[PDB]
């Protein structure tokens, strides 16, 4: 049900994000719709660790650059209208009774939660975010995340030639 | 003393000669704060003035006004 | 970005008012602007006497008092 | 003591002219001051013994300050 | 004048007690009203916040009922430097020509209710510099004034009964019994 | 089917997204923020594959770190322009 | 599922979010008294009866007040950042160590740097809204500060979760059932002091939200109610900071009331260092930010890899 | 001291894990006799639907 | 997460409700033209900082870079003990040599 | 003088006391049992299910009144 309200929300905030057009109001767009994907992702998975992760890099590590940059692109005010307030809301109530009257048992992913395992299945109950991030810090693939830590630091000093400081 | 035990029963003393708790209760929400004090003058606008030389310079004297107010 | 130190702000003195031109945080120029307590003394004290025109010194510079006093 | 970077006259006093220690007792002591905010120590036990000293406040209007007999105030005539 | 009562006469006189519209109000919704005002006015009264507005000497008098011996902030007085978040405006020291658009602006940014204090001469009434070819004449021709503190310096006592009397002047406004008279 | 029912959503808003990324009624601000919105998207379906696997989801924070790399060096080259192209080059509406 | 699992988790977060209000109230009623004892001068008084009702006596005052705009035509971006600010300070207390069952959080150290790096986001709406260059400068000053130390903050606060071996904040009680960790980390007690007194603008880290440099950073356009949402959002931040620093170093202890005696006293120093430092500039807080806590929490992260190590072959 | 304490912590969580593994077989066989009943049940009621 | 959903929801509904009743309780004035200008001080009224923003680009880098530093306490129970000590000193060493050698140059 | 302060902090060590002293209180009356069960491990969400299944309150103990004699 609440997978259905996060659809819908979605949708809803996509549709937005389509109409308008001023930077700062699309940045608080993808902000608001951050935290809808995360939760949603969040639904399908055994735990909430890479929805979390998600957050820390996409809302509040990497979109602040867009927000600084979109809040100083835009010397003027959000002009709110309240017919798009009025489309937003009527689609919502309108997609929120259409799960309503849609059987959520058929709707629902088929992608297995941490209790939708097996009760007999042993590595479900060894430790909460432990099997699936073990590949992070074992061989062979230990070589990716070194890469990627220094592909970091490759991109900071392409970042400081581009902007010319 | 060491500790400052004393000092409680001078906040005693100061609630029996208030004129009991209800009455220390009132003192403490009309005056800002409780003290003790030799009664020096009264008014015939009924005001009370007393005077304490414990208390440092500039606090030492003090008025109550008339009650009617 | 041209700014404002004006008379409202508290690390002026309350009629300071320094237009800074700031590229960041560094200050590129800054040019103050006095005047917004000018009270014209020089031109009251000549219509009055000297011991009328005693107290104008005691609020000139109003935390040395006895030393304007003792200049004049 | 540090040495003098110029020379004090009789009639004058020099604000920071000590000479910066570089034996390694006061190297350390500096050092440590630094790291583990010992000057910092002293300035939160200064302003801590401060809240067990007397309120200077005066109370008013039951108690007024001081004033004087030359006070000059509201004109009057007599 | 009133001759102050006599304790004699006094002592026959009753409580006055904390409202000044009394509790004898005759309909029930009267006396909801001013009890609403008596709160109201209340919260107002016990938190005013004054603006770091100092153009003069008197300033230095104003800093004086922050100093420990007077101490404003166990009257609900506390500085704001932002004039939004600030409840009065103490005029303190000398409004000049070039001074006038900035406390005018300055008092207009300001939220209503607005309470102005005058300190000092060259605040109400032009004073040392009355006849200056650049001081306004009393800072009543520009900002309206509720209490005129009258000390050329005043003594930080007088500042404070000033503010004192403002508190009286906001514990006396009547704005929901005005409004069920309206 | 599978395709309707099950990941239609994030095709049907990648898109929109991606005909947000490259209509002429916009601007390259807007650009880069439906390009962070197909991202999003991304990640999505990206976590729905994922997820059929058990424990391979430790990929999620390397596209992750590929894409926002991307997002930083788009906005560096966009900001790139201010010293050279002025501050209205945001409002651009043809490249 | 069973329902007064959901009942009583309802009552106990709305009687947490009753309780986190009247004591950031108090708060500021104890932080307006004991800063003017920092000084000779004293506290509040005269209201009530020894100032009691004070912060009620502001409550009163700031809803009632007119509620100005810095324009007159679109405003409605101005109201969305104290009620985002607000609802973060009284939401990220659900992570809080509750031994009676709450909110089983599993990762409560991810969800606090979760709401601080939302932190930066309603400061970045307070700035922009507001219309004004002192607004503008506030803004981008807090969100600098505040990204400067969610690095430093992340990096200390990971250092930390080595030490009880997973995210769960209750496993801090049982790793401090012989000792507290003011003992073996007071060097990061004294750096978790200076970046605490960083996400939240205190008197140390001031120049993003001061009254001398600027006139107000962020709340110089807010009043009326927005300021008053604004002033106990922060404070709750403090209260908090406060409640952190007492579960990690001082024992979590969440049952005794010794831990609330403890919480009360960290408050204290909040206070306490209100009153004494001075202000950091720009240029020496990006050297703080990034040179020496870096610099510290990498170096002693590599302490705690090596101990964490050291005592795994040892057990 | 932390030493001390994380070996206490460790011979508790080991207690704790013990005590699992002891009560894990019997509900391994009583999930096991009500997998296999509902696997029937399901295998009747789509015989039946499916008609 | 069902129910933080609902305490989130409720939170910012009370915090809503309670800013709608405090702009109803808020006394009502006569709009200005100058009470609701910008306030500069006294007498009434930026451009892109390419400093703040490598400051911004920099907190992003080292913010992703500790997104791979925040799974290892889990991971020292359950993986090869010298990879794991391998990759985590190689991995703050050269987070540390990288940080010295931008404070040098 | 300088136990003023005490009146604005103790308060807060009241306060803040309540939320979850009351809760000892509150388990102790509509359930019976003073602590909710911890949801962290998946093994006690199992056996919070099978408490569950087995009684309509999950905190309602069978004992070994349960078992028939035999
Ligand atoms: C719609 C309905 C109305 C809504 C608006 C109500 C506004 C109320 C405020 C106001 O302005 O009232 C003025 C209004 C006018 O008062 P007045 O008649 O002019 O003055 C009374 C006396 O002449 C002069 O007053 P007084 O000298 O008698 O002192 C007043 C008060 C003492 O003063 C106070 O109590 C002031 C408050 C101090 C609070 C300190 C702790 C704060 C903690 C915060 C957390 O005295 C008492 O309460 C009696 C003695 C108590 C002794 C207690 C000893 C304990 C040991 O007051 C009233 O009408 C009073 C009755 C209504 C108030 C509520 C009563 C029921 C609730 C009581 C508390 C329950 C808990
Ligand atoms: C039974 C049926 C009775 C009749 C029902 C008739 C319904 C249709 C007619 C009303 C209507 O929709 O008028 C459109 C009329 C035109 O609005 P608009 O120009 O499309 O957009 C609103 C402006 O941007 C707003 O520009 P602004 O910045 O001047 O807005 C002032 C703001 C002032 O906001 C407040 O005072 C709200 C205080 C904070 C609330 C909590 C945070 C949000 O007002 C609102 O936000 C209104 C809500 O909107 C309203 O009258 C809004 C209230 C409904
Ligand atoms: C649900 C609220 C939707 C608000 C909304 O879409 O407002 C329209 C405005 C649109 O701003 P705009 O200035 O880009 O408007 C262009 C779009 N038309 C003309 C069709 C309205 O968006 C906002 O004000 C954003 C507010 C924050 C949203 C998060
Ligand atoms: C609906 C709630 C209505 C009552 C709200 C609380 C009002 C308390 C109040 O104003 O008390 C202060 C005022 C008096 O305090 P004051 O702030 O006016 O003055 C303090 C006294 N001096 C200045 C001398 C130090 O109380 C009253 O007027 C009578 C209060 C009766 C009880 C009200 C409820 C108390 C809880
Ligand atoms: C902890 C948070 C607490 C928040 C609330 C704190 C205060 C609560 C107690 C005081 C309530 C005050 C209510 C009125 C506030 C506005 C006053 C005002 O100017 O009203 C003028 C208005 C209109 O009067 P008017 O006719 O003078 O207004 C015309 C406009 N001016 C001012 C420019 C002339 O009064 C009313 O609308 C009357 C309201 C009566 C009911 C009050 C509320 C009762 C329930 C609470
Ligand atoms: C507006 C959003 C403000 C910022 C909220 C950040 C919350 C942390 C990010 C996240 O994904 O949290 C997962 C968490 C779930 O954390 P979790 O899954 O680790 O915790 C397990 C759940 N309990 C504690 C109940 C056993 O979800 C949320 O915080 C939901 C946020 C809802 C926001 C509603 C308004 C939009
Ligand atoms: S009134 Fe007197 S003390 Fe005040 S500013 Fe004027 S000269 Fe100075």
């Amino acid at each position: 049900m609440i997978q259905l309200m996060l659809y819908s929300l979605i949708i809803t905030t996509s549709i937005i994000f389509l109409n308008m057009i001023h930077p700062l109001a699309l940045g608080l767009t993808l902000l608001i719709q951050t935290i809808f994907v995360c939760l949603l992702t969040g639904l399908m998975t055994k735990s909430f660790w890479y929805s979390y992760i998600l957050f820390l890099i996409f809302l509040g590590g990497m979109l602040v650059l867009f927000i600084y940059v979109t809040s100083l692109a835009s010397n003027e005010m959000f002009n709110l209208s309240m017919k798009l307030t009025l489309f937003s809301s009527l689609i919502l109530i309108f997609m929120l009774i259409l799960s309503f009257i849609m059987d959520k048992t058929s709707s629902s992913l088929f992608l297995m939660n941490n209790d939708m395992q097996s009760i007999i299945n042993m590595n479900s109950y060894f430790m909460e975010n432990s099997l699936s991030l073990n590949k992070l810090y074992n061989f062979p693939t230990n070589f990716i995340t070194i890469l990627l830590m220094n592909y970091l630091l490759i991109t900071l000093i392409v970042i400081v030639k581009i902007t010319k400081l | 003393k060491f500790l400052g035990i004393n000092r409680l029963t001078k906040l005693f003393q100061m609630v029996r000669e208030a004129g009991g708790l209800k009455q220390a209760y009132l003192k403490l929400y009309r005056n800002d704060d409780l003290k003790i004090g030799t009664l020096v003058g009264i008014d015939k606008y009924g005001n009370k003035y007393f005077e304490n030389p414990y208390y440092f310079y500039g606090r030492n004297r003090w008025i109550e006004f008339a009650p009617h107010v | 970005l041209t700014l404002n130190f004006g008379p409202q702000h508290p690390a002026a003195h309350g009629v300071l008012r320094l237009v800074l031109e700031l590229d960041g945080e560094t200050v590129m120029r800054a040019d103050p602007h006095i005047g917004l307590l000018h009270r014209g003394t020089e031109k009251l004290i000549e219509y009055k006497t000297y011991t009328q025109a005693l107290p104008y010194f005691d609020r000139l510079d109003y935390v040395s008092m006895m030393c304007n006093e003792q200049c004049y | 003591e540090p040495k003098d970077i110029v020379e004090v006259p009789k009639g004058y006093v020099y604000v920071n002219n000590k000479e910066l220690s570089m034996e390694f007792a006061d190297i350390t002591d500096r050092a440590a001051s630094t790291m583990f905010f010992g000057e910092l120590l002293r300035g939160f036990a200064v302003t801590l013994a401060h809240i067990f000293k007397e309120p200077a406040t005066i109370n008013y209007p039951f108690e007024k300050g001081p004033l004087s007999p030359r006070f000059r105030g509201e004109h009057a005539l007599r | 004048q009133q001759t102050l009562p006599v304790a004699e006469v006094a002592q026959n006189l009753p409580k006055k007690g904390y409202s000044p519209f009394g509790t004898k109000q005759s309909s029930v919704a009267e006396w909801s009203l001013a009890r609403l005002d008596d709160l109201l006015n209340w919260g107002r009264k016990g938190s005013i916040w004054p603006l770091t507005f100092g153009l003069a000497c008197c300033a230095v008098e104003m800093m004086h009922i922050a100093a420990p011996r007077y101490d404003m902030d166990r009257y609900g007085v506390v500085f704001r430097a932002s004039p939004r978040q600030a409840d009065v405006i103490i005029v303190a020291g000398t409004l000049t020509n070039k001074m006038a658009p900035a406390l005018r602006k300055v008092y207009d940014q300001m939220p209503e209710p607005r309470w102005v204090i005058s300190m000092g001469s060259c605040a109400n009434g032009g004073g040392y510099y009355h006849y200056s070819y650049s001081v306004v004449r009393g800072c009543d021709r520009i900002i309206p004034v509720d209490i005129y503190v009258p000390g050329c310096p005043p003594t930080a006592e007088a500042l404070m009964y000033g503010v004192l009397q403002l508190q009286k002047k906001v514990k006396r406004m009547k704005t929901l019994q005005m409004w069920y008279r309206k | 089917m599978i395709m309707i029912l099950y990941w239609s959503l994030p095709m049907i808003l990648f898109i929109l997204g991606l005909f947000c990324f490259v209509s002429n009624r916009k601007h390259l601000l807007s650009m880069l923020l439906s390009l962070e919105f197909i991202v999003l998207m991304l990640f999505f379906m990206l976590f729905i594959y994922l997820n059929m696997l058990n424990y391979e989801s430790y990929f999620s924070m390397m596209f992750l770190t590929f894409s926002v790399c991307e997002g930083a060096l788009g906005l560096s080259i966009l900001v790139s322009m201010i010293r050279t192209h002025g501050n209205d080059y945001f409002q651009s509406f043809s490249i | 599922m069973f329902y007064m699992e959901f009942i009583l988790s309802l009552i106990g977060s709305l009687l947490l979010i009753i309780c986190v209000l009247v004591s950031v109230a108090f708060l500021t009623l104890l932080e307006r008294k004991v800063l003017g004892y920092i000084q000779i001068r004293k506290g509040p008084n005269k209201v009530g009866l020894m100032g009691i009702p004070q912060p009620f006596c502001d409550a009163i005052k700031l809803f009632t007040k007119e509620q100005t705009y810095p324009l007159l035509s679109n405003y409605l971006s101005y109201y969305i950042s104290p009620i985002f600010s607000l609802f973060l300070s009284l939401f990220v207390w659900m992570c809080m160590p509750f031994f009676v069952k709450l909110y089983s959080f599993n990762l409560g150290g991810l969800f606090f740097l979760c709401c601080t790096s939302l932190g930066v986001y309603t400061v970045m709406v307070a700035g922009w809204s507001s219309n004004s260059n002192y607004a503008l400068l506030g803004g981008l000053r807090a969100v600098a500060q505040t990204i400067s130390y969610e690095v430093s903050l992340a990096l200390i606060l990971l250092s930390f979760i080595f030490l009880i071996g997973s995210y769960n904040m209750i496993y801090f009680f049982f790793y401090q059932v012989y000792m507290w960790f003011l003992i073996i980390l007071f060097p990061m007690a004294l750096v978790w002091v200076s970046i605490s007194l960083a996400e939240t603008n205190r008197t140390p880290f001031d120049f993003a939200e001061g009254e001398s440099e600027l006139v107000s950073g962020f709340n110089v356009e807010y009043s009326s109610g927005g300021f008053a949402l604004i002033f106990m959002a922060e404070y709750a931040s403090i209260l908090f900071m406060s409640m952190l620093f007492c579960v990690i170093f001082l024992g979590c202890d969440v049952f005794n009331l010794l831990f609330y005696m403890k919480l009360t006293f960290i408050s204290f120093v909040f206070i306490w260092v209100r009153g004494t430092l001075p202000r950091f500039r720009y240029d020496k807080l990006m050297y703080l930010a990034w040179k020496c806590f870096l610099s510290f929490s990498l170096n002693y992260l590599l302490f705690f890899i090596g101990f964490k190590i050291l005592l795994f072959s040892l057990l | 001291i932390y030493y001390l304490t994380a070996k206490k912590v460790k011979r508790d969580e080991i207690e704790m894990r013990s005590a699992q593994n002891v009560i894990f077989p019997i509900l391994v066989a009583e999930r096991d006799r009500e997998f296999l009943r509902q696997l029937r049940r399901n295998r009747d009621e789509e015989a039946e639907l499916m008609k | 997460m069902f129910s933080i959903i609902f305490i989130a929801l409720l939170i910012l509904l009370i915090t809503t409700i309670v800013m709608f009743l405090a702009s109803i309780l808020s006394k009502k004035a006569l709009i200005d033209r100058e009470k609701s200008s910008p306030f500069e001080c006294g007498f009434d009224p930026l451009p892109f900082s390419l400093r703040f923003f490598l400051i911004t680009i920099i907190f992003l880098i080292f913010d992703v870079e500790i997104a791979l530093i925040l799974p290892m306490i889990i991971i020292m129970k359950y993986s090869n003990i010298m990879i794991w000590t391998i990759t985590s000193i190689i991995f703050i060493l050269i987070l540390l040599i990288g940080l010295y050698h931008e404070w040098n140059q | 003088m300088w136990f003023e302060i005490l009146p604005g902090a103790v308060i807060i060590t009241t306060l803040l006391s309540v939320p979850i002293y009351a809760m000892y209180g509150l388990d102790k009356l509509m359930i019976g049992n003073a602590f909710r069960r911890n949801m962290d491990e998946r093994f006690s969400r199992v056996m919070y299910q099978r408490d569950f299944r087995l009684t309509d309150n999950p905190y309602k103990m069978n004992g070994l009144e349960q078992i028939p004699d035999e």
